[PDB]
């Protein structure tokens, strides 16, 4: 389909939020389960 | 215009990612080195080679994951997947540290590939190949540290392992066992890296602060045209500034930029020479006069003897876990310790 | 014009071979004092009781040191952060035993280098330049402050400031690793990205510009002669340089704007080194590197070592050996 | 702990301090929306 | 430009997202299961948390022989009963 | 002799600073 | 007007495909318990 | 090994799906 | 532990939502 | 959309707030909205701390930095710093949070709805940066505000419950200040003390009378100064010494804040009076001293004569002299002998640590406190593993003193950098070469060669 239909700023915002989510998960894992020292 | 030349044509097309003849060496080896590092650090242990966990799967983080070197008992085995050790077993091969040799060797050929790429593109575009030439320093460092150094030692085990904390360990090991900071080749290295950093900083800042007003904007980046003929900053004002601030100043731009190539590149080459020495334990470890004096005179103290006490601590406290193949058992009473600590 | 006016005009004159200026008015005597005391001490100072336990350490050449081992030794732990100028000692002999030269030198030097930064601002102003070279200089300066002033403040003693000597510096670094695990500290890691990166970018810029020099000379002469000081034309083809680099990686990873590029060249090592400085300056108050000691554990609870635990073992060797007669109690709390 | 009556809002309270940071990110979303003109 | 379609175009196109709103989650889920099924352990020979030591053992299973290393590791694994 | 050597080299370097600065070849605009 | 399957396309995907797979794995790993 | 099919079913379902969606343009290109 | 993520989802969208609504309504961004 | 792209404004998006310099209404908006951000964080953070707060655990074991601030003002705590009622914490948090909604309302209004410039709307609220008169007047208003704040602290201390006094006789407790120090010799005396060891400049203030009196003085000084700056315009020498422009003023205040940041770093690191150790944990000096005290006590219980015990170096193992002779704790902690704390002072006599008192008068609460402070020294990792870098995971702890000192050093540093940046730029812009050198009028080209 045609390029430009979805605003680049939306794509950027969503992508960024996904990044923050996955990294947030990895930092959660530093405190839970393996690697938590507990 | 036969098949060789048709192929040449295709390899040298002006696409988003340039390929070239050199790309045939470079892309698979670079891809396998990167992928090998990521595979290893994500999924692969170091239990059977080091007695270490080293993967995300085991609970390590970004700072502690590594693809670790093989057991000392492997010596300098190429440790090929089809070799006499793994014998084709991918899993065993991982457990024996095959990924370390995989990554280092594919990596080395990848670096060859990349430098060849620098030559190839420079030749195609019509510039002098000084970028490639500069890249010889990365090569010297990689080859001296990851290949020659362990080759001089007992086995691949004492090469650096590919990991953040693993590299930190490599550093501390070199202090404790080699007194590497005392080494004049390392020192020349430090001067080249810190001097390079200084040149980077000072040149960038100087150019940015002797700009001509070439626009009306307070954000001044747009007031430059890539195609423009004129210098975008004042070399004369720069020269007077630094002459009056520091006593001396660049006045030749060509010399300035050559010098910027020369300092860090030379630094790294020197550091390489030092590590080639450490491959044989040919260290700058001691000053003999220092030791004769100190041995005879128990009130003589310098920072040099202080640091050796530190080294002695490092060796004794780190060796048993860092060198498990040696089966070191150092009873409590023999561990070197100062008062209380 | 009156005498003071004339004097001001001279001090701030753009025509002095070396610019003086008002920052220079403070810079010159303080740097001279720090320099003179440093040279005399480095050659001829007697041993200094750095750790305040009557265990004097020899720093000078005449007293058993070479260039690599020698140092102006930090002042006594007994002094802590007390101000110890020459007139606080009963005598020069006491002054020397207690490491007075160190305090004189580092204070005069910290003042002098600060005024050096200011002076960079001042001359930029007199010459109609933009002002921020001094901001670039603030990074090495901040570092100097970190190791000579801030770390001593946080630890409660100038005896823990970095020694003025090569081996003394290495001593500082190793004890620092023992107690703060600085290698595992993200600000030090950014500092390393700063100077490794600075080195990379130095070589890269140097080699791209050198690679695109416009032919102005014969093969029997240096290519440098193809540039003349103050010529208005640029001496290299940045379009060719960018064609090259952009093809080396991909087009949009490369700079087509010289201003943007040079701003990058300034920003990367300056910010990195800022973080190095802040790393030292915050480990000054014992907020240390990451500690993942015994972080991985198996199903039973056995400790499974990682490379971090090996690092920990090395640090332990450093810790237990450092200043071997100075501690009487089990925790090294500063 | 909060007074018992407010305990129901514990998760909300756990999340509030971060909100200022979001404003910084918002400035970028907004800028991206006007193409960083 | 070098002839390929601008990324700006592609990633802001509807079709791109029809494709990748399937293909990206599929890959992600695949990797997830590669871990959750435990296949990763077996492919790469990595110890599960209960397979680093046998119950009363405290000696690392270090490889000490180059050419019979494979058999060594195998014996080590059998030692976990 | 060691001390004399170290200080001698240092002294030569300082003299070099002096000549490099006050007796440099002057930069000339073209 | 534009091709779809280019050298760039390949390169991009040889990086991007494994990356998403891997991130799925590491994600899963965050819920492993000893 | 059932695990390899349970794991690499999403990958091949993705490949098949995108093949389905890009088939006409791919044929047009080839 | 669900309400925390739900909350930060509502707040976290509240930001981009303002921008979106205004962009659609052709407002004074 | 006035001044909202690089073309019209001269400033790129990443320097976008520079577009606000002469748009006083919108700038007002940005400022009020930011104030709302600050107040918001105060309240929200307070409520977060309070939800995460176990009253029978020390504050400093719980990563608290705001509740300690509230507690120091005498709210919520009793003898020894024990939490007797959390409700005031709750109030401080809630009221800040509610207030931030008001501030954010006003800020958002002024920023994207109200008059973009204020000068045509109101001569009272409008301003020109160059108008030295109006500038000093606004300065004046705000000085009156600050003085009023300091006086609010005075009023809390004297008429509304008092302050937490770690030095209170019989033990730390909330105490009403009835006789604040008014004598200027003492108050400004602090300002003339050396910042070096055993002196510590204003950081050394060690009783609440001096603090309260200090704020009485500062409040009057700020109010009088504010009136002064309302009723006057800068004198000639001032006019000729300064750069008169928005960015310049910003630079001045950045310098000020950098200074204040460094000062606060040292305050929270050394002072245990306005940062009670009960709430913030022991200072570094305090904890080191505490170790010495702890093992002196242990060893003396075992029968050791601690006054005569010779250490390995020849110096006292437990006790030695300072360079001026006072009796002090031995070992490395010899560096920290300027430390003073409520748990150690009963052992101190005219010549320092008193051996008789040490032998006969050490109380169990002192042993306890020394043990606690020794085992809560401000040392810990970035992921909050307590202790020296070589310690194993187990204790979740980094001292609030460490968090506060490190944070504020970082901020003071970057604010110094910002001062250099904006000062240099303000000079260059006022003189008119901030955008670069005029090719046809390059100053150096009109100067004689250096040689
Ligand atoms: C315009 C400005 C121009 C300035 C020109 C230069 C003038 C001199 C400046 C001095 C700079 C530093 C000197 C040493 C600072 C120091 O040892 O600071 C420590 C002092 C506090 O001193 C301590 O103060 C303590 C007071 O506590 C006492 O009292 C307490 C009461 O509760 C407790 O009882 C406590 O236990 C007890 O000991 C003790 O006296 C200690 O012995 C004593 O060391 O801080 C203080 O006075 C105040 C804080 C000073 C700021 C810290 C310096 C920051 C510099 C960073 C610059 C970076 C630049 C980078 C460039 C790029
Ligand atoms: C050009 C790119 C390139 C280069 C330079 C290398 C280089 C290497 N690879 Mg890598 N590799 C590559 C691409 C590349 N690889 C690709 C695309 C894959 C995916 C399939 C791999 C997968 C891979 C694995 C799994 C392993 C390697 C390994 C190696 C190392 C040992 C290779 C060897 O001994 O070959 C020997 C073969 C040659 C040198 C070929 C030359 C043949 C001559 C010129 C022609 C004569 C052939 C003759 C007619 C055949 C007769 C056969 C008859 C006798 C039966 C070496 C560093 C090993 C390793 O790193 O161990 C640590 C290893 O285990 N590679
Ligand atoms: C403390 C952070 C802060 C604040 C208070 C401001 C404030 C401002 N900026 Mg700046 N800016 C910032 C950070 C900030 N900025 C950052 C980090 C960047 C880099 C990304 C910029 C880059 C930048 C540029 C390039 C420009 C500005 C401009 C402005 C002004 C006009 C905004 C506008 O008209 O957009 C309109 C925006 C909208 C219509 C979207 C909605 C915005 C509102 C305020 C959101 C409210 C959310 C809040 C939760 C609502 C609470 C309601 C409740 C109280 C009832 C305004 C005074 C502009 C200017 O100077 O104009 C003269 C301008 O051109 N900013
Ligand atoms: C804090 C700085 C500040 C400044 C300098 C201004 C200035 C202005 N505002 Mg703004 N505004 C602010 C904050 C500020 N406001 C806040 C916090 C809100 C949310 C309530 C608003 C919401 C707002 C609206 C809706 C409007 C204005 C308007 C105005 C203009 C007319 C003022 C007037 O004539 O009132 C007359 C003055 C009084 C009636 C006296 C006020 C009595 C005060 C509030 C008692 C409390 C004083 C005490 C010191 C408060 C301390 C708070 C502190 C602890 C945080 C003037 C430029 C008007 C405008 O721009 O029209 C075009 C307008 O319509 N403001
Ligand atoms: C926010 C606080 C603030 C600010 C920004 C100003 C700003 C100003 N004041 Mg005002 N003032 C204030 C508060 C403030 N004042 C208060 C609270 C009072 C009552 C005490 C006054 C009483 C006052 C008078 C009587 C005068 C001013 C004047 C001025 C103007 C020039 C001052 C100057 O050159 O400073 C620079 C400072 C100096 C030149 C002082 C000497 C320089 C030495 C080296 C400073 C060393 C300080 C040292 C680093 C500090 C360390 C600690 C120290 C105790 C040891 C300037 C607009 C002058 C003016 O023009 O009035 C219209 C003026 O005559 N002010
Ligand atoms: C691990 C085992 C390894 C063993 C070796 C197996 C692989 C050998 C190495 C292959 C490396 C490169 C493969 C992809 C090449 C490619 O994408 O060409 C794209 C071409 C032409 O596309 C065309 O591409 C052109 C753009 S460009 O060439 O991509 O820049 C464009 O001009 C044209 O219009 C367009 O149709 O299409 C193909 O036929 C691909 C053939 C299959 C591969
Ligand atoms: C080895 C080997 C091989 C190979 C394989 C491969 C080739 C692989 C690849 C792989 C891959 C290719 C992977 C990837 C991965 C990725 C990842 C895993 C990522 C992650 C990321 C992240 C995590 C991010 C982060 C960040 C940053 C970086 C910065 C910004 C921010 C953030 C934080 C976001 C073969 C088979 C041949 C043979 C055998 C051996
Ligand atoms: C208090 C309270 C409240 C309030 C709230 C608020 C105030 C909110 C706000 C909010 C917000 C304010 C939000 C925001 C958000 C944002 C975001 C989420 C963003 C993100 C971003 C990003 C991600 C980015 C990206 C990018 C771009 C865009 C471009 C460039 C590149 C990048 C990638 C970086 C309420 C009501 C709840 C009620 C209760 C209480
Ligand atoms: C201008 C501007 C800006 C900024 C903005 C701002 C900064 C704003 C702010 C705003 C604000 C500052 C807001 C605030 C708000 C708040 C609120 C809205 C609150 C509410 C609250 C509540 C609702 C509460 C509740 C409660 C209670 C009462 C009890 C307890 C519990 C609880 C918490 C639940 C930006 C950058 C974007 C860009 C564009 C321009
Ligand atoms: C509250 C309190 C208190 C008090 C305080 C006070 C009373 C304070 C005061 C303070 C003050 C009273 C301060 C002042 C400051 C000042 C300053 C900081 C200055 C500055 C200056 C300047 C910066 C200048 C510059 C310049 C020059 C030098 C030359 C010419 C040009 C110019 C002008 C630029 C006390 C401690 C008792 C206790 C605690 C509480
Ligand atoms: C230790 C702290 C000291 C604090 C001192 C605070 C003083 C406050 C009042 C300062 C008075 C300033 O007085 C200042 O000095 C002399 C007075 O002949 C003047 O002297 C100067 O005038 C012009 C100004 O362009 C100069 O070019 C010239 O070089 C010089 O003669 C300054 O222009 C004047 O502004
Ligand atoms: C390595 C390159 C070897 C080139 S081989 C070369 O190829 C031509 C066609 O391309 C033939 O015409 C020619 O006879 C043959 O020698
Ligand atoms: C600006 C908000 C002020 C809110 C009201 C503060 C009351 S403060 C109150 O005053 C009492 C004495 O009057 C003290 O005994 C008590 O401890 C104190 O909390
Ligand atoms: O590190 Mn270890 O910790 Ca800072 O004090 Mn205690 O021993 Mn000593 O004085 Mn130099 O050194
Ligand atoms: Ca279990
Ligand atoms: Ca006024
Ligand atoms: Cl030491
Ligand atoms: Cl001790
Ligand atoms: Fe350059
Ligand atoms: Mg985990």
């Amino acid at each position: 389909s045609e390029g430009g239909r979805i605003p680049l700023w939306i794509v950027a915002t969503v992508a960024g939020m996904g990044v923050i989510v996955i990294v947030g998960l990895f930092f959660y894992g530093a405190y839970a389960g393996l690697g938590s020292s507990l | 215009r036969g098949w060789f030349d048709i192929l040449d044509d295709w390899l040298k097309r002006d696409r988003f990612v340039f390929v070239g003849w050199s790309g045939i060496l470079l892309f698979p080896c670079a891809y396998l080195a990167l992928g090998g590092w990521l595979t290893g650090t994500t999924f692969v242990t170091s239990w059977y080679t080091h007695g270490l966990a080293s993967s995300y799967l085991e609970g390590c983080n970004f700072l502690t994951v590594a693809v670790s070197t093989p057991a000392n008992s492997m010596g300098h085995s190429l440790l090929l997947l089809w070799g006499p050790e793994a014998q084709g077993d991918f899993t065993r091969w991982c457990q024996l540290g095959g990924l370390w040799t995989f990554i280092a060797l594919h990596g080395a050929f990848g670096l060859i590939g990349f430098m060849l790429r620098q030559f190839e593109i420079a030749r195609l575009v019509g510039v002098r190949p000084y970028n490639a030439i500069a890249f010889s320093a990365p090569i010297a460092v990689f080859v001296s540290v990851f290949l020659i150094y362990p080759l001089g030692q007992s086995s691949w085990f004492f090469a650096p392992s590919f990991g953040v904390a693993a590299i930190f360990r490599f550093l501390l090991f070199f202090q404790g066992f080699h007194n590497w900071t005392l080494n004049p080749f390392h020192m020349m290295g430090v001067a080249g890296v810190l001097g390079g950093a200084l040149l980077c900083a000072i040149h960038g800042a100087t150019v940015e602060n002797t700009l001509f007003q070439d626009g009306e904007g307070a954000s001044t980046f747009r007031a430059f045209n890539p195609t423009q003929a004129e210098e975008t900053y004042s070399m004369v004002t720069a020269n007077r500034f630094w002459s009056q601030i520091f006593g001396i100043a660049f006045s030749n731009k060509r010399w300035l930029h050559f010098f910027m190539l020369f300092v860090p590149v030379t630094g790294l080459w020197m550091s390489a020479i030092g590590v080639v020495g450490l491959a044989l334990n040919l260290r700058s470890y001691d000053f003999i006069s220092q030791e004769i004096r100190a041995a005879e005179d128990p009130e003589f103290e310098t920072f040099y003897t202080k640091n050796l006490l530190l080294n002695e601590g490092i060796r004794a406290w780190m060796a048993p876990q860092d060198q498990p193949h040696e089966n070191f058992v150092f009873p409590e009473e023999v561990l070197p310790r100062g008062n209380a600590l | 014009a009156n005498l003071w006016e004339r004097f001001c005009n001279w001090v701030t004159s753009t025509d002095n071979r070396l610019y003086v200026g008002w920052f220079g008015v403070i810079m010159i005597p303080t740097l001279l004092a720090a320099t003179i005391c440093f040279v005399i001490a480095f050659i001829a100072a007697p041993p200094v009781d750095i750790d305040g336990i009557r265990e004097p350490v020899s720093g000078s050449l005449l007293y058993g040191n070479n260039i690599i081992t020698g140092a102006v030794v930090p002042s006594s732990n007994a002094i802590g952060l007390h101000f110890y100028p020459i007139w606080e000692a009963a005598s020069l002999d006491e002054w020397l035993y207690n490491g007075g030269p160190y305090q004189l030198i580092i204070f005069h030097f910290l003042l002098g280098a600060s005024c050096y930064m200011g002076r960079q601002w001042e001359l930029s102003y007199r010459l109609g330049m933009r002002p921020w070279i001094c901001v670039a200089y603030s990074a090495p300066l901040a570092s100097a402050f970190a190791v000579f002033l801030i770390y001593p403040i946080g630890q409660g003693s100038f005896s823990d400031g970095m020694p003025l000597g090569i081996s003394g510096t290495f001593n500082f670094m190793i004890v620092f690793q023992a107690e703060h695990n600085i290698l595992m500290h993200p600000f030090h890691q950014l500092g390393v990205a700063g100077v490794f990166g600075g080195a990379l970018f130095c070589a890269m810029h140097g080699s791209l510009v050198t690679s695109s020099l416009i032919r102005e000379t014969t093969e029997t002469e240096s290519a440098n002669y193809g540039y003349k000081f103050g010529q208005e034309e640029e001496t290299y083809n940045i379009v060719a340089a960018h064609g090259y680099f952009g093809r080396l990686i991909f087009q949009y990873a490369s700079f087509n704007n010289s201003r943007s590029l040079h701003f990058f060249l300034a920003a990367w090592p300056v910010v990195g080194v800022w973080f190095a400085a802040l790393g030292i300056s915050t480990m000054a108050f014992n907020l240390n590197g990451f500690n993942f000691n015994h972080s991985v554990i198996d199903a039973k609870g056995n400790v499974i070592n990682t490379w971090a635990d090996i690092i920990n073992r090395a640090n332990l060797g450093m810790e237990v050996m450092h200043e071997r007669n100075a501690h009487n109690f089990p925790l090294d709390l500063a | 702990k909060l007074p018992e009556a407010y305990a129901i809002f514990d998760p909300l309270v756990d999340v509030l301090p971060v909100i200022p940071v979001l404003f910084l990110a918002l400035a970028f979303v907004w800028q991206a929306a006007v193409g960083f003109r | 430009t070098t002839g390929e379609r601008p990324f700006s175009d592609i990633i802001t196109s509807v079709r791109y997202w029809v494709i990748h709103s399937i293909t990206i989650p599929a890959l992600f889920i695949a990797g997830w299961l590669f871990v959750s099924t435990g296949l990763a352990y077996d492919v790469f020979g990595t110890p599960r948390p209960d397979s680093y030591y046998a119950q009363e053992q405290r000696s690392i299973p270090l490889v000490t022989d180059r050419f019979e290393a494979k058999q060594q590791v195998e014996t080590f694994l059998e030692q976990l009963k | 002799m060691e001390t004399i050597t170290y200080v001698f080299i240092f002294a030569c370097i300082i003299a070099l600073f002096f000549f490099a600065i006050f007796f440099r070849e002057p930069p000339r605009i073209t | 007007s534009y091709p779809i399957f280019t050298v760039r396309w390949v390169a991009v995907h040889t990086l991007a495909v494994p990356t998403i797979f891997f991130l799925g794995a590491i994600a899963a790993m965050q819920f492993i318990q000893r | 090994d059932w695990r390899v099919l349970v794991v690499l079913l999403p990958v091949l379902l993705a490949a098949g799906w995108a093949v389905r969606n890009i088939l006409p343009y791919a044929v047009k290109q080839v | 532990v669900i309400a925390q993520l739900t909350m930060i989802a509502m707040i976290g969208i509240a930001g981009p939502m303002i921008i979106f609504l205004l962009a659609v309504r052709r407002g004074n961004l | 959309a006035t001044n909202r792209d690089q073309e019209s404004s001269g400033f790129a998006w990443w320097a976008g707030n520079a577009r606000l310099i002469n748009l006083s209404g919108k700038l007002l908006g940005a400022h009020v909205a930011h104030a709302g951000l600050i107040v918001f964080w105060a309240g929200a953070m307070t409520l977060f701390e309070l939800a995460h707060f176990i009253p029978e655990k020390p504050m400093y074991e719980q990563g608290l930095i705001l509740i300690p601030h509230i507690a120091t003002l005498g709210w919520g705590v009793g003898p020894g710093g024990e939490v007797v009622d959390t409700f005031p914490f709750f109030v401080v948090g809630v009221v800040h949070l509610i207030s931030s909604a008001v501030l954010g309302f006003g800020g958002v209004y002024h920023a994207i709805r109200g008059p973009e410039t204020l000068e045509e709307y109101s001569s009272f609220f409008g301003y020109d940066w160059k108008d030295k008169n109006k500038m000093t007047t606004i300065l004046g208003f705000h000085l009156i505000v600050l003085g009023i704040g300091a006086l609010l602290l005075v009023a809390k201390a004297m008429f509304f419950g008092g302050l937490y006094d770690t030095w209170a006789p019989g033990g730390g407790d909330v105490r009403v200040i009835t006789n604040p120090t008014l004598d200027p010799r003492v108050i400004f005396g602090y300002l003339l003390k050396s910042p070096f060891g055993g002196e510590g400049w204003i950081v050394s203030v060690n009783n609440l009378e001096d603090v309260v009196g200090g704020h009485i003085w500062i409040g009057l000084i700020c109010i009088a100064g504010g009136i002064w700056h309302i009723l006057t315009t800068p004198f000639g020498w001032a006019r000729r010494a300064f750069i008169w422009s928005g960015e310049a003023y910003l630079s001045y205040s950045l310098g000020a804040l950098s200074m204040m940041g460094f000062i606060a770093t040292c305050f929270v690191w050394f002072n245990n009076t306005v940062y009670p150790s009960e709430f913030y944990g022991p200072t570094g000096p305090e904890a080191s001293q505490a170790q010495a005290m702890t093992f002196l006590i242990r060893d003396q219980k075992l029968g050791a004569n601690v006054g005569s015990a010779q250490g390995p170096t020849g110096l006292g193992k437990y006790l030695m002299r300072s360079p001026t002779g006072e009796i002090i704790f031995g070992g490395e902690t010899m560096r920290f002998w300027d430390f003073r704390g409520p748990w150690l002072e009963p052992l101190r006599g005219p010549n320092g640590l008193d051996l008789n008192k040490i032998k006969n008068d050490i109380q169990p609460w002192q042993e306890r406190r020394a043990a606690e402070y020794m085992t809560h020294a401000p040392l810990g990792s970035l992921n909050s593993v307590g202790g020296v870098a070589t310690e194993i995971n187990s204790v979740n702890f980094v001292s609030p003193r460490s968090w506060l000192a490190t944070s504020h050093f970082v901020l003071a540093f970057f604010f110094l950098v910002g001062h250099l940046w904006h000062a240099g730029r303000a000079r260059a812009a006022a003189a008119g070469f901030e955008k670069g050198i005029d090719r046809e009028s390059e100053p150096v080209l009109s100067m004689p060669s250096l040689d």
